[PDB]
């Protein structure tokens, strides 16, 4: 096409998102096998006749977390992030630059398949010490999230060239959204980053003998909060920047959409001892302090919920909804690209209700490591971030490629988000509830039929879920595979432009969008805040190092 | 005034609520 | 006109709803400051760092004899040396009396493990190279259930152990 000789960052955000969907199905095959468990019903004896290579549940369970939680959504966050603000601002991104991150992308993922397909670590997306996996799945790990610094390169850069050319102009809203999402994820990605070069590779290599294990899970979580917020980030530049026009509508305020955003780059990254609650060896104190920030750290999406609601509220009025519920009535219901997300939103829901328990320190000793925390991230990853993904099937894919996307592919994406959608909100009650009753989560508990008695009834939503959910995911790899590889191409569709909204007429706004325009003064704010909730902690826990042997326990 | 948004924040604080309230009465009782 | 009126009172309800999102945050934490004064905090582990070795605890030190586990330390006090390890916990059963203050000191010889005592808030991540430190009292007598909450390899799904408190 001469579409992609003018637009090449179509071809790269295309070769981003198929991969992603490529693992998104894979990571997905283990899910209702994992759900059926849950239920207290084993069906991998049918799944290893199938995928004979697959050896156990938990190697099963760490290629679902790899591949659907790390892999799939990074790819989906550099299409997205990258693409939005290019074309927002209409620049070309360095397009050697850009396709340096795909094939590092790519091939990490490649490094780390070979050892997790061949048995040899089975430590689960979390990889924690001294659980010793193959030194490929570490750096073919590292290579896989190093991609994203250039992707944060490509994007600074893109935002400096269009400064230089408009100086005394405010950053536009998407590429404002993108620029602070990628500060963000530079500093949150520093602690894996550390974990992995001064930690996991020399110890994988042979170069050291032992790992200390509070200092790795440390390091960890100082990534593994804000990763969630990564994974969120591109879902809610949709939700704020595109969804409102399909809605019918327009957003309602840009600055509350970059305000959240800016709150997500302060507050992403330094609460991560909420996933420490239950560890020996970090002080309470130092406990209760992360404890608040992530109550803080709710509010950009409390404020994300009244600022979407009133959008779509607004849209569905202008088609001419009336009362309390017409509004909801009178919205595109017909339009998966619309439905996708918006189910997501609801969802959500019970999914932060979740998280807001889980942040609450003592509440969480009720529910740490126990199957509410998927039923928890279910609602948060694989139904909203994941929907909004399945949704731009239906709008992305063919801004990207000119393939049409038909009345009957239509009607086929509108039955896999609801079944999808239907069948996340059933394990998530499943899964909240067998939690409650203290089933543990990452456990192969169907082989252990008689241990959970008291846990029968929610069981039966897991079994129903993972039928549910079996459905779609087919259903969802023949809508793709048949947009993907459909006959049809029309290039007025990769032509088009892409459906931002537009913003609701109304002043209010100058002097705090200049505040919040100082993006090199809130980077250096987010950083200050950083070396105060680790610093003390860190400094003392490197100055008490015990390292410790490596075990294969599989 | 924007009804709809208002009602759906309504349904957000009387889950988040439920949820809280809810744990808090398991931590208790487990206490 | 129409959009200029619905922006300025989506605005002031958003406000609205802001504050009050704020002030049932702030309560949420109130309420937790609540708890940490409580004796429902002792499931807290020990901040301090109190380092091991895990290659030498089955030999040599107060994990190394399980049926010297349980240690009274003051006159309503006990002191309890378990070790969770692939697939199981020593000693077992633990057996405590009721009405005591149970001090757990627990670390593992080989991997992470949890030590999630069903039916309270006991539920602590358990390091090798570290003890960790919580504290409970039984209020009700007999058996007890703990569950590793932490995948620590294929035998994960069957590591259970046992808890009896004597009336
Ligand atoms: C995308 C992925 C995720 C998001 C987002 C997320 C959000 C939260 N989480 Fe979480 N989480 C925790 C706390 C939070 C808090 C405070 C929030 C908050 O950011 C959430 C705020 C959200 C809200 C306040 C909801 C707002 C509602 C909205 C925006 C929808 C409105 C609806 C509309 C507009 C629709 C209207 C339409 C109509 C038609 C009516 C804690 C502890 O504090 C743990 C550890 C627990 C433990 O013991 O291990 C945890 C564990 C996890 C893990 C497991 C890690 C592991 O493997 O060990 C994952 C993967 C995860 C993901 C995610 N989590 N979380
Ligand atoms: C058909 C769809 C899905 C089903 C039926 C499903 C089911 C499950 C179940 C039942 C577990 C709990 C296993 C255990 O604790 O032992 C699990 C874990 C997990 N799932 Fe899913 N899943 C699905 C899709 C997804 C998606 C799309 C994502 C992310 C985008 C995701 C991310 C995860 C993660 C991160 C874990 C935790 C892995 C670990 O603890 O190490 N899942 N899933
Ligand atoms: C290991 C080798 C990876 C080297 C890969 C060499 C191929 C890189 C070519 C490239 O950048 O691809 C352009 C794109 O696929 C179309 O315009
Ligand atoms: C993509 C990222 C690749 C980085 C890998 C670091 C590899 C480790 C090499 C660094 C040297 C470590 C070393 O020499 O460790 C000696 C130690 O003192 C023993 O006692
Ligand atoms: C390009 C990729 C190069 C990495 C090649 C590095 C290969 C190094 C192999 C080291 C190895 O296997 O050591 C494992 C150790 O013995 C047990 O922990
Ligand atoms: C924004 C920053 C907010 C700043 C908030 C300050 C928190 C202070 C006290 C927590 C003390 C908790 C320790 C009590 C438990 C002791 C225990 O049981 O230890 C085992
Ligand atoms: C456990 C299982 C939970 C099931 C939850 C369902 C939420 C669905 C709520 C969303 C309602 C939207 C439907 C709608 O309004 O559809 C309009 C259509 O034009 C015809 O009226
Ligand atoms: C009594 C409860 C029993 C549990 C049900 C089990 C789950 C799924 C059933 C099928 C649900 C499929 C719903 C599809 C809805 C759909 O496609 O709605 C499009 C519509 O136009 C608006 O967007
Ligand atoms: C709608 C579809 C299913 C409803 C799910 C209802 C769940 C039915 C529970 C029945 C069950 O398995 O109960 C076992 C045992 O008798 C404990 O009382
Ligand atoms: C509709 C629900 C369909 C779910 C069917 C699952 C059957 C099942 O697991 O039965 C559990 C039962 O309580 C003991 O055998
Ligand atoms: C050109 C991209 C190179 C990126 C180097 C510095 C990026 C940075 O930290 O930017 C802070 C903020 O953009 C303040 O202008
Ligand atoms: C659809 C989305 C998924 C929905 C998630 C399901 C979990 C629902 C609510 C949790 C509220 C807590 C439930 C426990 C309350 C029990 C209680 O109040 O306990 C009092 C007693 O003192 C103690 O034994
Ligand atoms: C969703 C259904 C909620 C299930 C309620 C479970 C109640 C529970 O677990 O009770 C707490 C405590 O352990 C009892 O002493
Ligand atoms: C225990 C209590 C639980 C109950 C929870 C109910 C939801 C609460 C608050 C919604 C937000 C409050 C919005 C009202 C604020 C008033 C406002 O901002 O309106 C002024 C404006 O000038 C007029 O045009
Ligand atoms: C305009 C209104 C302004 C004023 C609004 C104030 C909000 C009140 C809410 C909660 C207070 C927390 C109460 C603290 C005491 C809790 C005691 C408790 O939970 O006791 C359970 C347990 O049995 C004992 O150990
Ligand atoms: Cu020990 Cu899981
Ligand atoms: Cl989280
Ligand atoms: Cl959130
Ligand atoms: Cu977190």
């Amino acid at each position: 096409s001469r579409v992609y000789e003018a637009y090449p960052e179509k071809k790269a955000t295309l070769y981003f998102l198929v991969l992603g969907f490529l693992a998104l199905i894979v990571g997905s095959l283990f899910g209702p096998f994992q759900a059926l468990n849950y239920g207290n019903v084993d069906a991998y004896p049918l799944l290893k006749r199938l995928l004979p290579f697959v050896q156990s549940y938990y190697q099963g369970l760490t290629l679902h977390g790899v591949l659907n939680a790390i892999v799939f959504t990074q790819l989906f966050a550099q299409a997205i992030m990258v693409y939005l603000p290019a074309r927002e601002l209409n620049m070309r991104p360095n397009m050697g630059l850009m396709w340096l991150s795909w094939w590092m992308a790519f091939i990490g993922l490649v490094v780390a398949a070979l050892p997790l397909l061949a048995n040899e670590a089975t430590v689960l997306y979390t990889f924690y010490p001294p659980l010793k996996g193959h030194w490929a799945f570490y750096l073919g790990a590292s290579v896989f999230v190093l991609s994203t610094w250039v992707s944060i390169y490509i994007v600074l850069d893109l935002w400096r060239r269009w400064k230089a050319a408009n100086p005394g102009k405010v950053t536009p809203l998407v590429t404002y959204m993108a620029v602070v999402f990628w500060l963000m994820w530079f500093l949150a990605s520093l602690g894996l980053v550390l974990e992995a070069v001064l930690f996991l590779l020399p110890w994988s290599f042979g170069l050291v003998e032992g790992v200390d294990p509070l200092v790795a899970r440390t390091l960890f979580w100082w990534t593994g909060h804000p990763i969630v917020y990564f994974w969120l980030l591109p879902a809610y530049a949709i939700i704020y920047t595109i969804l409102p026009k399909q809605a019918g509508g327009k957003l309602v305020s840009d600055p509350m959409a970059r305000l959240a955003f800016l709150l997500f780059l302060l507050l992403s990254t330094p609460v991560g001892f909420h996933h420490q609650f239950a560890d020996p060896g970090i002080d309470p104190t130092w406990k209760m302090i992360h404890s608040v920030l992530t109550l803080f750290v709710a509010v950009p999406s409390l404020m994300t919920a009244f600022t979407v609601a009133a959008s779509l509220e607004f849209a569905g009025r202008l088609r001419g909804g009336r009362g309390l519920f017409g509004w909801i009535r009178a919205l595109p219901w017909d339009n998966p690209a619309f439905v996708a997300p918006v189910l997501g939103l609801l969802g959500f829901i019970p999914g932060g209700a979740g998280g807001i328990v889980n942040a609450s320190f003592t509440l969480d000793y009720v529910v740490h490591n126990t199957a509410w925390v998927p039923g928890h991230f279910h609602l948060q990853v694989a139904s909203l971030v994941t929907l909004t993904a399945m949704g731009s099937l239906y709008w992305l894919l063919p801004n990207l490629t000119g393939k049409p996307i038909s009345d009957a592919q239509r009607r086929l994406g509108l039955a896999v988000v609801w079944l999808w959608f239907l069948g996340m909100m059933i394990m998530a009650v499943g899964l909240h509830w067998a939690g409650l009753l203290n089933v543990p989560r990452r456990a192969y508990i169907a082989q252990v039929p008689d241990a959970y008695p008291h846990a029968a009834v929610p069981m039966v939503f897991n079994v129903l879920a993972g039928i549910v959910l079996l459905v779609a995911l087919l259903l969802f790899i023949y809508g793709l595979f048949s947009v993907l590889l459909s006959r049809e191409r029309k290039p007025e569709l990769a032509e088009a432009p892409l459906p931002f909204a537009e913003v609701i007429s109304g002043p209010e706004d100058r002097r705090l969008v200049l505040a919040m325009d100082r993006i090199g003064f809130w980077f250096a704010v987010a950083a200050i805040l950083v070396v105060l909730a680790y610093g003390p902690t860190l400094v003392q826990l490197f100055g008490h190092l015990n390292p410790v042997p490596g075990w294969r326990l599989w | 005034k924007p009804k709809g948004a208002l009602a759906v924040i309504l349904v957000l604080t009387l889950t988040i609520l439920v949820f809280w309230l809810g744990v808090y009465a398991v931590f208790f009782a487990r206490g | 006109v129409d959009e200029h009126k619905a922006h300025k009172a989506i605005l002031a309800y958003e406000k609205g709803w802001l504050a009050f999102s704020l002030a049932m945050l702030f309560v949420f934490i109130a309420l937790i400051a609540y708890t940490l004064a409580t004796h429902t905090a002792g499931v807290i582990p020990a901040g301090k760092l109190e380092r091991v070795d895990p290659t030498t605890v089955r030999q040599e030190g107060p994990w190394a004899d399980p049926a010297q586990a349980v240690v009274q330390t003051g006159p309503n006090q006990y002191t309890v040396y378990v070790l969770a390890f692939a697939f199981g916990y020593q000693p077992n059963p633990i057996e405590v009396p009721q009405g005591a203050e149970i001090v757990f000191k627990i670390t593992s010889p080989d991997v992470i493990h949890g030590f999630h005592v069903e039916g309270t808030n006991i539920n602590v991540e358990v390091l090798p190279g570290e003890v960790s430190t919580v504290r409970y009292t039984f209020k009700r007598p007999g058996e007890y259930r703990i569950i590793c909450n932490q995948y620590c390899g294929l035998g994960h799904q069957n590591m259970f152990g046992t808890i009896v408190v004597k009336e």
